[PDB]
């Protein structure tokens, strides 16, 4: 007791040195998150001043529409297998591990590796997000300063590491609140009190979001517009949808996991059986991204279109499955890129469909598919990655339909409530555990 | 919050009329607009409903395009097109604004009304005649005046006094039909010391006919 | 689609009395609504979700019911409650309204107020000749008008029209209008209007003479 | 050691079905409660109208019964506390927050009726106390009550059912679920050692109540500022400034609340009647101001919308600020059952607004709208007094709906704590526990 | 998205005119509306600006109420009242829509703008005279015709040829003012083998004067 | 009241050329804006916040500057760039615009075509007598017209008006009009019109005789 009484009176006191550093970090992360996002596009662009140039000879298209996504995809895998095996994949399992001090932060490697690396996988047209990759590029940034300024003390190692992630997650979706709720609901060492200074993170997050706004002002990543509302007599519908996500949540986890094994055999661990398999799936994607783009790429762009109800029940399911595939085959292939972003797209798409069904099922609830396409935009996060609170909020953060908060929760909750009672685990933790156990022994 | 629907009137069987409903006093969007019609004497019957983005539109069990509800949120106006009309379509047409409590939607704010009469008749303006007391007027405490509105078609006519400024002691009997023509009278009792001395005017309006007339009730000179 | 049928089609009770009207559904409904419609006005949302008075509804009113049968009640109804109540459901598409119930107020006697009116000078200037004769504010509604040209019966051309119970004073008013050709009219003098109502044994006459 | 973690990861998010199901029963109960309280409170503030108006002719007769009522009740309040649950008095969160670390008991069979009926009087009278805080506490107890009535044992189910009870409570209060969670896990939560509180458990709880609250409070919000304009990056620094101001005044307001609650102890020494009498004293006082200048009395909620709009003049603002800066202390610091969470928002709003108006005219080229500043600061006096930025920022958004202002709202609340830190001060909620924890001992 | 402002015109010194600006193609609210005027020949000068809820309205250093900007968001229209006008007020008045980038606001989307002449002079139709080449016309490859439009007020006049159907080789010099009267000529060069042989008509219009005349350019006798 | 003053008031350069216009502020500004105004059209937002081309502005255009002095540039200007650019600031209230800069498609010298006309027969039928004399399509704009009645000077009553550089051929055209009284006119014969432009040493005469 006596201790506590002294501990209370000694709260929220975080060293000015730390706070000031979280700021430098946050800042850096931003400028970075930006140039990455900028570069990625720039390429997905060139891959146009390419196709169109050869838009006459069809096979010539479908050809250069493979080679480019192949030449780059490879270049990606290369800069990873030969310079930073820790990059490949999301990048969050690592940072999340590096927090508990079970993995190193080889920033002098990872940074250029993950950066330029994913610049190829993504800038080509693969089914990987760029969010995850940044969370990682983030922490390293935090590390880099820690080292370059040798301010020592757990607190400043777990703090500057965490904020670096947050800042990163933020500038990714222009979503500060998410970047924080995240670090303190997932990344954070899940089983023992820690020396991460919340306030430290904030200053970081902010500093990056500002940095992101400096170059991304006047336009959002998504713009669904104020959707209708939702009466209490249509709440149970979002529970149902939630339970569905709750059963398919762990399943998609098995696949992602196992599929990444069955994808190991093809190369055994050989740099060239990979790099070759790299621009293989890579080129594949770049091709689909000109014969049915909703199966390839980031997947963002099709969320707005999906929420509107522009996709028919047919085109939806197709787009779902197609991606249910391209996604695995791309992430599970250890390519530098995450599955955070693309998971949203799946969610959105799965949700929408559930909507349309509902709409006609009961026309007396005066539904609008659009709302279901949102109670689930982040539900496949509340089952795969089991970070509801971070999702719910990341959605709101960039969907702006707080009127749907009651549904959005009842879904995501119903999600983990089944992703639990039916096996499954934090697809992000499982990865660490595996990549942690495959370490000792 | 005003829901004012125009358009109604006289149409010959197998015809088509575009009823309009202008909204004001609230945000047209976020709102599900609908129509419900009341057949003279009978009850109400829901016609249709058209969500905000007009990405949804339903009607009662009625064939193909008897009805065609639409809306131009740019003009906060609700529309209704009835084609191949028949006598069963003669009623009062209201446009409501839709909302809900627990979720089982209700008709929130019903507009005024607009009437559609299906008939081969002719839109006939009305004649307004002043009903002043006789010469043997036993001018007591109160004086009953009134004006007669007859020979018009179709319904309805609106009778107010001194422009509504005189609302207490007013009457307007239901119109009686006869020989494809309507006829009603309006009563208005005022204090005797208040009438001859002042101006008692009766203002009749017949939308269909597109006419308005103000008859000045003057003593029987 | 659901068939809502409101029980009393028409009913009357004296203010300060407790009145209750039913509304049964063919099948099963929930969270019924009620609209009040007074003469001359579009419906007004009264009670909803079975028993939520709307902002403004006197706490005099109360909603109730469940699944198959619902009701609406007025503890001590007031005269300003005279109107037609419509229960409606939308717990099953497409929505559906009831047959309605017409509330009528019972009040004490209240003898007419006749008024005879000589064909306007302007109407005469077109062959028409309408002899209007009002009967304002009486109760009950049972009242008999009878015309007498130059002291004689007459029923041809006569047209009557009652108004609906007044929302405030709860009295009725009815107009009787005899129509004739300028000539048919001009060839007579005495035009009497006789009104017979409960409030009296000897009818109320009110005539005027062209002479 | 990595041998364990690898097993701990693969064993995550597994919360006993028995717990989850209970957090539900709890969350539910909390709601129904939070409702009836809120309902009862109004019902009285109502009667206190069918009183004044009845005697609205004889002025002194008004000002009279406009004191007696808020006095007779306020007293009744203090009474039901000093004689049945000393733990109730004051916010009630310092306790729940302590009862988490197991440093205070949860005498629910006492607190519940006490805090309930008690604050029903203090609040239902017109005092400058919120009803949120009081609920957070009423909540946890609810959680406890079930824990005891079902004797499901195990730290997890004692810290969990206790925490969710709080959250549920906080939520049903502002009809804000997200806040009710972010809160428990940014403040209430034992601040220095890993704990057995099942996040997911809370959620189900929070939800269950928000639903319960929506069942009786639909179609109408507690606030409705409407979409305000936006904020250009070149006007960002302005919210930092406002933040810093909150940051210096944050700890100060804390000294006062604290000390003032001491200087208010002398008047009664600890005597039930020197209190109860001083109770209906400030109580009656309030009820009076609540009919001569209400913006100085009561919850304060109602004046937030009015404030944000810009309907109060720079004069009327400052006056309302100060007046409340006083009625608030004098009411909370007086150990009356009621919190300072809600009323703190009011001060925030009011202080922010003013800052706006100054700004507006200062630079008309930023095309400002005071309303935004009245929002970057609605919860800033929370990010300094109670130092729970994240919970505020989100509680605000939760019920102000202007996410377009998220960048500013943060930069303020951050700047808030960034000065509430570099200048003394501490979690006004923690300090209270510490004191009431140290005074527990150091007295034997 | 369109910004169309009417109202401008002719006003006598010491007068008052209500300029109107109708907006369409975007949400009027959320938008700060303003006016800026360009004096013939000179540059632009900002007049005022009025925020959405019209809870703010600023003008340039101008006295009391020379200007009175307001807006009716119910009609998505921006207004401007100028009182006690003087020659300095004669210019083209534009209403812009206001936005910003980093935050240092800019005039986003402009409109054609209405012209406002402030004079004593009286309006006045124009006289149109055909400018055919002399009798000693050295009829070469190309032949230059043209018609003179003089003695009119106020601006402007519109001169086209053969109804626009002849747009290549056309000229319309700026009008010169003199003695409260305007005067301009229009040039139109065409192929000699194309003129005498065909019909070269010059069509002048003076909206204010409410006149239209077509002068047929015929060879000099 | 920042006094923005755009440097070149008027300037000409042949397309594909690199052109740059200045815009100095009396005090200190930041994030200047630029508006393009082609003849007959309201201003158009070109560049903003010192250098953000607006959706549509050819990447040919570039903004720049800082605090006290800013500039706008065109790497290889095209003909469709002929217009008047207006820099404006609002980094200090109240906003202010610059004096503007007029860009003009500098072209090769063009000898002016001179066409003189006798006063219409119709105008003479009203005491008026206007002797119009055109000067079509020349460059540069510097040109001097001079009238000679019966072989003699004359400057009274003469009115000139130049057109604005043509959007297409980038040439100028200016009209000179000598006005007289039907009588003043009739009492003379020779009416010459002399034009002096760079394109020649010996002026271009063009007269007609009433006789
Ligand atoms: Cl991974
Ligand atoms: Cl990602
Ligand atoms: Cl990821
Ligand atoms: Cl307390
Ligand atoms: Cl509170
Ligand atoms: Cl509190």
């Amino acid at each position: 007791r006596r201790q506590l009484i002294r501990q209370l009176l000694e709260r929220d006191k975080t060293p000015l040195a730390i706070l000031f550093m979280a700021a430098v970090v946050g800042t850096l992360v931003g400028l970075a998150a930006v140039a990455f996002d900028k570069g990625v596009a720039w390429l997905q662009n060139q891959r146009m001043g390419a196709l169109v140039h050869t838009a006459d000879n069809y096979p010539l298209l479908l050809t250069v529409a493979f080679l480019c996504s192949a030449v780059l995809a490879m270049f990606g895998y290369f800069l990873v297998r030969k310079y930073a095996p820790e990059a490949g994949g999301s990048g969050i399992p690592e940072i999340e591990g590096a927090l508990e001090d079970q993995r190193p932060v080889r920033w002098w490697r990872v940074l250029p590796v993950k950066f330029f690396g994913g610049l190829g996988t993504l800038g080509g047209g693969m089914v990987l997000g760029r969010q995850g990759p940044t969370v990682q590029i983030g922490g390293n940034i935090g590390r880099m300063v820690l080292d370059i300024f040798r301010l020592k003390g757990d607190e400043a190692r777990h703090t500057l590491l965490a904020t670096g992630a947050a800042a990163g997650l933020a500038a990714a979706f222009n979503a500060p609140l998410a970047g924080i709720l995240f670090i303190i609901e997932e990344m954070r060492p899940q089983f023992r009190y820690t020396l991460i200074s919340i306030k430290a993170v904030f200053i970081g997050v902010i500093m990056s979001t500002i940095m992101y706004r400096i170059f991304n002002h006047e336009v959002a990543l998504i713009d669904v517009g104020k959707l209708s509302d939702a009466p209490l007599n249509t709440l149970w519908l979002y529970l149902i949808l939630g339970i569905i996500f709750g059963i398919f949540g762990p399943i998609f986890n098995k696949w992602v996991l196992g599929m990444q094994d069955l994808l190991h055999r093809v190369h055994g661990g050989n740099i060239t059986k990979w790099v070759l398999m790299g621009g293989a799936i890579g080129g594949l994607c770049g091709l689909l991204g000109f014969v049915a783009p909703a199966t390839s790429g980031g997947g963002f762009n099709l969320i707005p279109i999906a929420t509107a109800g522009n996709f028919s029940m047919g085109m939806l399911v197709f787009i779902f499955v197609a991606r249910v595939i391209t996604t695995l085959l791309c992430f599970s292939s250890g390519a530098p890129g995450g599955i955070f972003a693309p998971m949203l797209a799946l969610g959105t798409v799965l949700g929408t469909a559930f909507g349309m069904v509902a709409v006609e099922l009961f026309p007396q609830y005066h539904l609008e598919a659009g709302t279901f396409a949102i109670a689930g935009m982040g539900a496949l996060l509340a089952a795969s990655i089991r970070a509801p609170l971070t999702g719910i909020i990341l959605v709101l953060e960039m969907t702006d339909n707080y009127q749907l908060i009651l549904p959005m929760i009842i879904t995501g909750l119903g999600a983990t409530l089944l992703a639990q009672f039916t096996g499954g685990k934090p697809l992000y933790s499982a990865i660490l555990a595996r990549t942690l156990a495959k370490q000792e022994a | 919050v005003r829901l004012l629907e125009s358009g109604g009137g006289l149409v010959q069987p197998g015809g088509s009329l575009k009823l309009s409903c202008a909204a004001s006093g609230f945000d047209y969007s976020r709102y599900w607009m609908s129509w419900v019609r009341q057949a003279p004497g009978k009850g109400l019957k829901w016609i249709g409903e058209i969500n905000p983005v007009s990405s949804t539109i339903n009607y009662t069990p009625s064939l193909k395009d008897k009805f065609i509800i639409s809306r131009d949120n740019a003009k906060d106006t609700l529309y209704l097109q009835i084609s191949k009309v028949r006598s069963e379509d003669t009623a009062l047409y209201y446009c409501a604004r839709l909302y809900y409590g627990y979720g089982y939607w209700y008709f929130d704010v019903w507009g005024a009304g607009t009437t559609v009469t299906v008939s081969s008749a002719k839109t006939t303006p009305p004649s307004v005649y002043p009903l002043a007391p006789g010469s043997a007027a036993a001018a007591a405490s109160m004086v009953t005046l009134g004006c007669l509105v007859k020979g018009y078609f179709p319904e309805p006519v609106t009778v107010t006094w001194n422009s509504g400024s005189l609302a207490a002691g007013v009457h307007t009997f239901p119109a009686v039909l006869q020989a494809a023509l309507y006829t009603l009278s309006s009563s208005v009792t005022v204090p005797s010391s208040s009438w001859p001395s002042e101006t008692v005017t009766c203002n009749v309006a017949h939308p269909a006919s597109s006419t308005k007339v103000d008859k000045k009730i003057v003593p029987r000179a | 689609d659901i068939v809502l049928t409101q029980s009393p089609a028409i009913m009357s009770a004296a203010p300060g009395d407790k009145v209750t009207m039913t509304c049964s559904a063919s099948s099963s409904v929930s969270y019924i609504h009620w609209y009040q419609q007074k003469s001359g006005t579009s419906p007004k949302r009264w009670i909803y979700d079975t028993s939520k008075l709307t902002s403004g509804v006197p706490v005099r009113f109360s909603g109730s019911g469940s699944g198959t049968s619902y009701s609406l009640t007025i503890n001590t109804m007031e005269a300003e409650d005279a109107a037609t109540y419509y229960c409606q459901q939308w717990s099953s598409h497409p929505q559906t309204f009831g047959g309605g119930t017409k509330l009528e107020i019972l009040r004490a006697d209240a003898a007419p107020t006749v008024s005879i009116f000589p064909p306007s000078s302007e109407q005469l200037t077109s062959g028409g000749a309408s002899v209007v004769c009002f009967l304002n504010n009486f109760y009950p509604k049972d009242i008999n008008v009878k015309w007498k040209i130059d002291g004689s019966e007459r029923q041809n051309g006569v047209l009557n029209s009652w108004t609906d119970q007044d929302s405030k004073d709860s009295t009725y008013s009815m107009s009787s209008t005899l129509t004739l050709t300028k000539d048919e009219y001009e060839r007579h003098n005495s035009y009497t209007c006789e009104a017979t109502h409960k409030t009296s044994t000897s009818p109320i006459v009110k005539s005027f003479n062209r002479a």
